[PDB]
């Protein structure tokens, strides 16, 4: 998921 | 009977002396003291000089910066434009009516200036809700085989104007009214008058359940759901400690954000709720002045939670004010 975290600005 | 009303106001305070005066027309100073009017003045000096700097830099940055300008940014940028509004349809024009001690602006410059300051700080709500759904789907992927992309992240931010005006617009039509509220410095939605004319309650109701009910619930299921797919994910994926550290800091951040929305909403909310159920009871100028003290500030910890604390921005952000370098 950290791929999609990144893009969210949350991690 | 605990104030005087008049056609366009109430002011929350009793005639029995005759003192009472139109707050379009001449000082409150009798509502509380001139220095309260200051330091209202003051507080609002502060929100200025640190909203502005902070949600302004904000649209710059994304200026120079291209690997900010993606849809998933669309609506932060949407939220910092919100709290701009906040800050000088309402925190200025406040910050100027509060050193003559009335709303010196008249019952138009009433419904302009509250329609701005709802305006605003309702797109920025809105802005938190669509924020956490668009999470939800991109994270949570509750859609098989969908990609969020340009024209979702549009919508998005259209979708929290018409949510804005849905709220702000009907006061000016007729549906409450905007009125001077507080210290009758600013002016805001009449949700604590039971006035008939303008159907009052039927819209503190549709407030309380649309723009309050439904934000919170949205919110905590779709932030629900992430900090459940993302401990899922670790839980499933231990040997990774970056995805553990991952799965710590996003909850921790939703924990943030809210807490954040809470402490914006709920005095709004609570204070709406009882003085509904309160009805006969007295509720002074200061008290009326909470809940707003605590909705105006999110103009300032609002994009510090979801823009300073955002890794990307952030770094932009001190490229941008350390002169190109670092
Ligand atoms: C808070 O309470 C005060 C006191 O009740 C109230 O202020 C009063 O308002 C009336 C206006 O409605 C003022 O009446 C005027 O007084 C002066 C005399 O000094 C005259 O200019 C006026 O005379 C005209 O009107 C009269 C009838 O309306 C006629 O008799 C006359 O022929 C003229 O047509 C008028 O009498 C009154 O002076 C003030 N009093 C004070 C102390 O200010 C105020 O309106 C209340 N606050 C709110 C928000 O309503
Ligand atoms: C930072 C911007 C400051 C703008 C000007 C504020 C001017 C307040 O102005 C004062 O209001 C009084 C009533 O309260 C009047 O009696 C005074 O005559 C008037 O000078
Ligand atoms: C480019 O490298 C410029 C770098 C240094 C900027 C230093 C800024 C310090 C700002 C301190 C706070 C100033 C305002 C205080 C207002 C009350």
């Amino acid at each position: 998921i950290l791929e999609n975290l990144k893009d969210c600005g949350l991690f | 009977m605990c104030g005087t009303e008049g056609p366009n106001f109430y002011v929350p305070f009793s005639n029995k002396t005759g003192v009472v005066r139109s707050p379009f027309e001449a000082p409150q100073y009798y509502l509380a003291e001139p220095w309260q009017f200051s330091m209202l003045a003051a507080y609002m000096f502060l929100l200025i000089m640190l909203g502005f700097p902070i949600n302004f830099l904000t649209l710059y940055v994304t200026v120079q910066h291209k690997k900010l300008r993606t849809p998933l940014n669309y609506i932060l940028l949407n939220l910092a434009v919100a709290d701009l509004f906040m800050v000088f349809g309402d925190f200025t024009t406040t910050l100027y009516t509060s050193l003559h001690g009335y709303f010196v602006f008249g019952p138009t410059g009433c419904n302009l200036e509250g329609f701005f300051a709802t305006l605003g700080g309702e797109i920025a709500l809105w802005s938190l809700v669509v924020l956490a759904i668009e999470r939800y789907v991109v994270v949570c992927k509750p859609m098989s085989n969908f990609r969020f992309g340009e024209n979702h992240a549009i919508m998005g931010v259209a979708f929290t104007w018409v949510m804005a005006l849905a709220c702000a617009a009907p006061p000016l039509v007729g549906w409450s009214r905007y009125i001077p509220e507080g210290m009758q410095c600013s002016c805001g939605i009449d949700y604590y008058t039971p006035h008939e004319e303008t159907n009052n309650e039927s819209f503190v109701i549709y407030m309380f359940v649309v723009h309050f009910i439904i934000p919170l619930i949205v919110i905590f299921f779709c932030y629900g759901q992430l900090v459940f797919t993302v401990k899922e994910a670790a839980a499933q994926q231990q040997e990774s400690a970056t995805t553990q550290k991952a799965e710590k800091e996003v909850t921790r951040m939703v924990i943030i954000m809210v807490i954040a929305f809470l402490i914006c909403w709920l005095p709004y909310a609570g204070v709406a709720f009882y003085i509904f159920t309160h009805q006969g009871s007295c509720f002074g100028p200061i008290f009326m002045t909470i809940p707003a003290f605590f909705a105006k500030t999110s103009a300032v910890y609002n994009p510090v939670i979801y823009i300073m604390m955002n890794k990307q921005f952030r770094n932009c952000m001190v490229t941008t004010l350390c002169c190109g370098k670092n």
